[PDB]
């Protein structure tokens, strides 16, 4: 641990809590660095608030486990000190000097390509402004009670010009992470995220890569930023035109976590475009924050008390980071580059020594390397690509000795590609391509039922007020509508929440944490006006802008592809369901006021 | 409390006010997910005062698993808004049990749905052209299926060690009772009853056939579409409920009202030949099918035995049939009328002395379930004329007094004796069924001396059974029992009024007389039972002639064949003895006219005489 960088952080956190602190002698951290503790209040439950809406309208999927196992999440200290010991306390072996050539290499060009039209840039206050939502997460004794309205008030803005300042002196009082853990169960993951003045210091300095769109795919040509789930399937379909091999869509086993020094160290080449003042604050993010981190998670004590340990490391990728998605998309690019490359034989198993004739990696970046992109779609950690051919299978020894180990597969075993478009999976989706009664084609997503109705059941503990819930089940319903309406299950479900619901309402925010829901849901606007204007006014694949009447109109996906997906018609306790529908919304409009409309 | 609910002060009229047992459970838990939303929103003085504002916090988060199984919140408000308490515990533990049958019926409802959507899902997997990671994920709700059925198992367990607990808390109340019931029959004052038995066994009973059916409810779903260990499991859950109910039926049925002569109400298990009887069983597990009737079949000393004891067989019928619309209208009870007794024509004990026992047999079903019910009165005995109705109930008495088995024909044999504790109460309780008054201390210590004599330094004396009906009682010509219920009948018949109002003394000794009336004016007299004659009721009043002398005159015992035709008060009304009244007080300082006078109705003798001189009684 470089303590003159983590320092001052460290024993600025220890006199906020300097009555309880103490040096534990038992802590369980083998791959971190321990640096102290204190008692603090117990946080979290052993399983996640549960909509009422979702509840009393989805009264089937009580049953069956796969909408339940879901909400039976546990963020007590217990559950996160569990998914931090075996998901986050690992060790990366460094991969080897030729390896990490290539990387270096690989990573340079890219950067170079991404660069060739764009300049970085400072991004300034009033864009982190327009993108606060109604986090403000404060760590020390300056705290607020939520994001808009801290970053509206002056004295927000002069504690993070001091912090600023004390980056440009080469010091770092007040950037700690936050660790909240969640133990599933399986998909247990952790999360990371600085307070609103840490994280808008990475903005400053970093966010030109969200804001100016280097990860979209023309100036990618890999990326998929920016696309909803509505044009994801497109793009998939345009990749499968395209000759070679099966479609792969491989899944690192926690990709966060496997981000090395080297990594970090390839991502920092992007600070050689900046200008000097940019480079001075974007160097100090990345070796503050980014290559030297200090965290603070909680950890179940003795005599029933929880005590936050300080903890600390240098090696790996926290999730809450402003820019966070854009290094990942661009880390997995150089992966999926590099995998390429081995597969056509560029790159031998002597190379992950020492690589002897790099220029044999550049002729190819330079002759072949942006078309290998545009045979790819990458979203952060999840990614689709289409090789020349289906070597890159057995591709495997760039890939390993990178960590980037798959998840769900043996070390050594060759990986399995789809030959079906329409089931590959991308951002936990899979998408489908139907006609409409005009014979006209529309590519569009779908996943599992259950694991559909289960993020619709949880509730965030902030909406716990009944108007929350109302309004919060009011946007699932006009998301599966917009997204999903080809399912039939949620067709009724939309359906019946949006005429429980009153109409007047404006709906609450969270239906889906991932990039590509934009969310048009949010609007009180006709929700088949929505419809047409995302799939086929604002379409660039419709070609007849010819609208749509009605969703009587609207076809639903295949009887068996849908039963395939986790549907339930046909079963018994579904049919009552939809035949109990109008009794059920009427005793649901009851114990709100109001239901306006009568969606049935 | 272990459950953390602190500071409910705060909203107490929120909690106060709440619907708690109306949202433990019922048609809708929407109910319940309204009191959890609206519960939360109020959830929503000195800061050192406000330190449980963060205590709340904890508990706004305790209950969000609770969000999942919202009747569990609105069960925990709910459940939290002496010589016999064993009532109580019969009942606690009854309602308890039912609740948790509430609850294992609902997980049953549960687990049948997830099977089916079990089976719902694997019809479509193995309809896939493919025969494989969604398979495990099929997998997975399958363990999870066999951890939902091994939680059911352990419920159903759970249920049958409270079951059992309530069945052994259960017999032995009813044992008390048929004790009960022994001492009552002997004329002892006992309000008693089987309706409080019968809510308790009809209760176990329909809980355990409750958890019967369920058994082979959940077995036809278990198999879903014997490879389950579920198959064993309800196999031995069943045999233990079966185990237990036919514990419980055993003991079921008894004999409500013992075989009683109606001319005769007020001594029981007497019986004479020809005349008819009642006796009347009841099922305490009313628990009927509707479809088919119960038949009692009746017999007559099953196990007689192997003696001189003559042979007794049944004239008329032998059976009592109850259709299921009668016993529901009456409870499962067969009351036999119209029985009658008969010998068949073909040693040391009397013919009062030897005892019959009838038994009952029933063929039960319900739900599938048959059992053989077998009971039997209390022994009988069994007269040839009413002459012996007298004497035959000293054999009654006897034994349900100090027969510890009642499965005791050979009880005359060797008969026991009888402590004094036992049977003066007994005596009391006599006069106390038949007529108004019972016996006091002064007249039961009369009657003990009678019985072993003022020298007896043993506390709680034996007499025995000899000298309880046929030695003789030294005053007069009849045995003791047999003096005592002529003096009962006499009292019954002509002096009920009389000895209910307290007017008559009844029994005192000569000696205790005189002490008595030495210390009085003359003029006044006692109304005492005769030990010498039969059934006779004896006056007897004190006069001081002299200084020294106190001549006590006493009247010839007055029987039934001089008050049928003259009764007493009449006689105390006008003695006329020659012409001056000589009964001028009541003992010990009421009016002749005044403790007689409400008995007066409007429009010779003999006396004897006992003179005490006052001062050789001094010394
Ligand atoms: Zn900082
Ligand atoms: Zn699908």
């Amino acid at each position: 641990p470089n303590m003159k960088i983590i320092g001052r952080r460290i024993e600025r956190i220890r006199n906020e809590h300097a009555e309880t602190w103490f040096l534990d002698e038992n802590h369980p951290y083998r791959t971190w660095a321990y640096h102290g503790s204190y008692e603090a209040p117990t946080q979290g439950s052993a399983s996640s608030l549960v909509n009422g809406v979702v509840r009393l309208l989805s009264k089937p999927w009580d049953v069956v486990t796969g909408v339940t196992g879901i909400a039976m999440t546990d963020t007590t200290p217990y559950g996160q000190q569990r998914v931090f010991k075996e998901k986050v306390d690992t060790r990366v072996p460094d991969p080897q000097e030729g390896t990490r050539q290539v990387m270096n290499i690989v990573s340079s060009w890219l950067w170079k390509e991404l660069g060739k039209r764009k300049r970085p840039r400072v991004c300034t206050k009033e864009e982190f402004i327009n993108k606060v939502r109604s986090g403000a997460i404060f760590e020390e004794e300056k705290e607020w009670k939520t994001a808009v309205e801290a970053v509206n008030d002056p004295r927000f803005w002069a504690l993070v010009d001091r912090e600023r300042e004390h980056h440009l002196r080469g010091e770092c009082h007040s950037c700690v992470y936050n660790m909240m853990g969640k133990r599933e169960k399986k998909g247990s993951r952790a999360i990371w995220y600085m307070w609103l003045g840490a994280r808008f210091l990475e903005f400053e300095a970093l966010g030109f890569l969200n804001e100016d769109h280097w990860m979209g795919r023309e100036n990618s040509g890999g990326g998929v930023e920016g696309l909803g789930l509505q044009r994801l399937g497109y793009i998939l379909e345009e990749m499968n035109r395209a000759p070679g091999g099966k479609m792969y869509a491989d899944d690192t086993a926690g990709w966060d976590t496997r981000i090395s020094k080297f990594d970090l160290e390839n991502e920092a080449l992007i600070t050689n475009q900046m200008e000097e003042g940019h480079r001075t604050l974007a160097l100090a993010v990345i070796k503050y924050t980014y290559q030297n981190k200090v965290v603070k998670v909680l950890r179940p004590a003795e005599g029933g008390k929880t005590v936050m340990d300080i903890i600390s490391r240098q090696d790996q990728r926290g999730s809450g980071q402003v820019v966070t998605y854009a290094l990942n998309t661009f880390t997995n690019l150089v992966v999926q580059l590099i995998r390429n490359m081995e597969a056509e034989e560029v790159l031998e198993m002597q190379d992950l020594w020492l690589l002897r004739k790099p220029e044999k990696v550049t002729r190819w970046l330079q002759s072949n390397g942006w078309d290998r992109l545009k045979r790819m779609a990458v979203s952060g950690d999840d990614c689709v690509v289409k090789p020349i051919d289906d070597r890159f299978a057995h591709a495997l020894r760039f890939l390993n000795d990178m960590g980037k180990v798959r998840k769900d597969t043996q070390e050594w075993k060759p990986s399995t590609g789809w030959s079906n478009w329409e089931e590959v999976p991308f951002c936990s989706h899979h998408f489908n391509k139907l006609y409409l009664k005009d014979g006209r084609s529309i590519v569009v997503p779908c996943r599992h039922q259950d694991e559909l109705i289960g993020r619709a059941r949880v509730s965030p503990g902030a909406g716990w007020s009944i108007r929350e819930t109302a309004c919060l089940a009011k946007s699932y319903a006009q998301m599966w509508q917009l997204l999903y309406f080809h399912r039939r299950d949620l067709r009724l479900m939309a359906n019946a929440i949006c005429s429980a619901v009153p109409v007047d309402w404006v709906p609450t925010g969270r239906t889906t944490w991932s990039i590509h829901g934009k969310g048009e849901w949010m609007t009180t606007e006709d929700m088949l006006m929505v419809w047409n204007r995302v799939w086929i006014e604002e379409n660039d694949h419709m070609e007849d802008k010819t609208p749509v009447t009605k969703w009587t109109d609207i076809p639903y996906l295949g009887k068996r592809e849908d039963l395939w997906c986790g549907s339930l018609i046909g079963h018994r306790p579904r049919t009552t369901w939809a035949e109990n529908i109008k009794d059920t919304v009427n005793m649901v409009r009851r114990i709100i006021g109001e239901k306006y409309m009568d969606y049935l | 409390s272990l459950l953390p609910v602190d500071i409910r002060q705060y909203l107490a009229v929120w909690i106060e006010d709440q619907n708690w047992q109306e949202a433990a459970l019922g048609s809708d838990d929407s109910k319940a997910t309204m009191l959890f939303f609206h519960f939360l929103d109020q959830l929503n003085q000195d800061p050192e005062s406000l330190l449980l504002q963060h205590n709340l916090r904890k508990f706004c988060r305790d209950i969000q698993p609770f969000s999942q199984d919202p009747t569990q919140l609105a069960e925990m408000i709910f459940n939290l808004l002496p010589v016999e308490s064993q009532q109580h515990e019969i009942e606690s533990r009854i309602l308890d049990l039912r609740a948790m049958m509430e609850k294992l019926v609902k997980s049953i409802s549960q687990l049948k749905d997830q099977q089916d959507v079990f089976c719902f899902r694997y019809k479509i997997q193995a309809k896939g052209k493919t025969p494989t990671k969604e398979q495990k994920i099929l997998q997975e709700t399958l363990n999870e299926l066999d951890k939902r059925r091994k939680e059911v198992l352990d419920a159903s367990k759970a249920l049958l060690g409270r079951l059992t607990t309530l069945i052994e808390l259960l017999l032995p109340k009813l044992e008390e009772w048929k004790a009960q019931q022994q001492k009552a029959c002997i004329r002892a004052p006992i309000d008693h009853g089987l309706e409080q038995l019968e809510t308790w066994f009809t209760a176990g009973a329909k809980l355990l056939f409750h958890l019967r059916q369920l058994l082979k409810e959940l077995k036809g779903l278990s198999c879903l579409v014997q490879d389950d260990p579920l198959t064993k499991g309800v196999d031995l859950r069943n045999a233990q409920v079966t185990e237990l109910l036919q514990r419980l039926l055993h003991r079921a049925f008894v004999v409500e009202t013992q075989p009683c002569m109606p001319q005769t109400p007020h001594r029981p298990l007497i019986l004479k030949t020809g005349s008819k009887f009642t006796v009347r069983t009841r099922l305490l597990v009313r628990l009927q099918e509707g479809n088919e009737s119960l038949t009692v079949e009746v017999s007559i000393d099953r196990n007689p035995p192997q003696q001189g004891f003559r042979k007794f067989n049944i004239l008329t019928s032998n059976q009592k049939t109850l259709t299921p619309e009668k016993g529901q209208s009456q409870g499962l009870i067969w009351d036999f009328g119209y029985l009658t007794l008969v010998e068949q024509r073909s040693g040391p004990l009397g013919v009062t002395e030897e005892l019959h026992i009838i038994s009952f047999t029933v063929k039960y079903t319900y739900q599938g379930l048959k059992q053989e019910l077998k009971t039997d009165t209390l022994p009988v005995v069994i007269i040839s004329n009413m002459n012996q109705l007298s004497i035959a109930w000293a054999s009654v008495l006897w034994f349900n007094l100090l027969s510890p088995n009642l499965q005791n024909q050979q009880f005359f044999s060797n008969p026991p004796k009888a402590p004094w504790s036992l049977l003066g109460p007994a005596l009391s309780w006599q006069f106390s069924s038949y007529v108004g008054r019972g016996l006091n201390s002064d007249q039961l210590s009369m009657l003990r001396n009678k019985l072993f004599g003022q020298n007896c330094r043993t506390e709680d004396p034996l007499l025995s059974w000899a000298d309880f009906t046929k030695r003789e009682s030294p005053p007069g010509k009849l045995p003791f029992w047999t003096w005592l219920d002529k003096i009962l009948e006499l009292v019954h018949d002509h002096l009920k009024d009389l000895w209910n109002d307290g007017r008559i003394m009844g029994f005192v000794s000569r000696s205790q007389e005189r002490r008595l009336l030495k210390k009085t004016m003359s003029g006044t007299f006692l109304l005492r039972f005769s030990e010498s004659s039969e059934g006779g009721i004896t006056c007897s009043w004190v006069e001081h002639q002299d200084d020294d002398k106190v001549l006590i005159y006493s009247v010839q015992p007055y029987t039934k064949e001089v008050l049928q035709s003259l009764p007493l008060t009449e006689i105390i009304r006008h003695y006329q003895l020659l012409p001056e009244n000589p009964l001028r007080f009541l003992y010990p300082r009421i009016p002749r006219d005044e403790a007689f006078g409400c008995y007066y109705q409007e429009k010779y003798l003999k006396h004897r005489l006992i003179v005490v001189s006052n001062r050789q009684v001094d010394e």
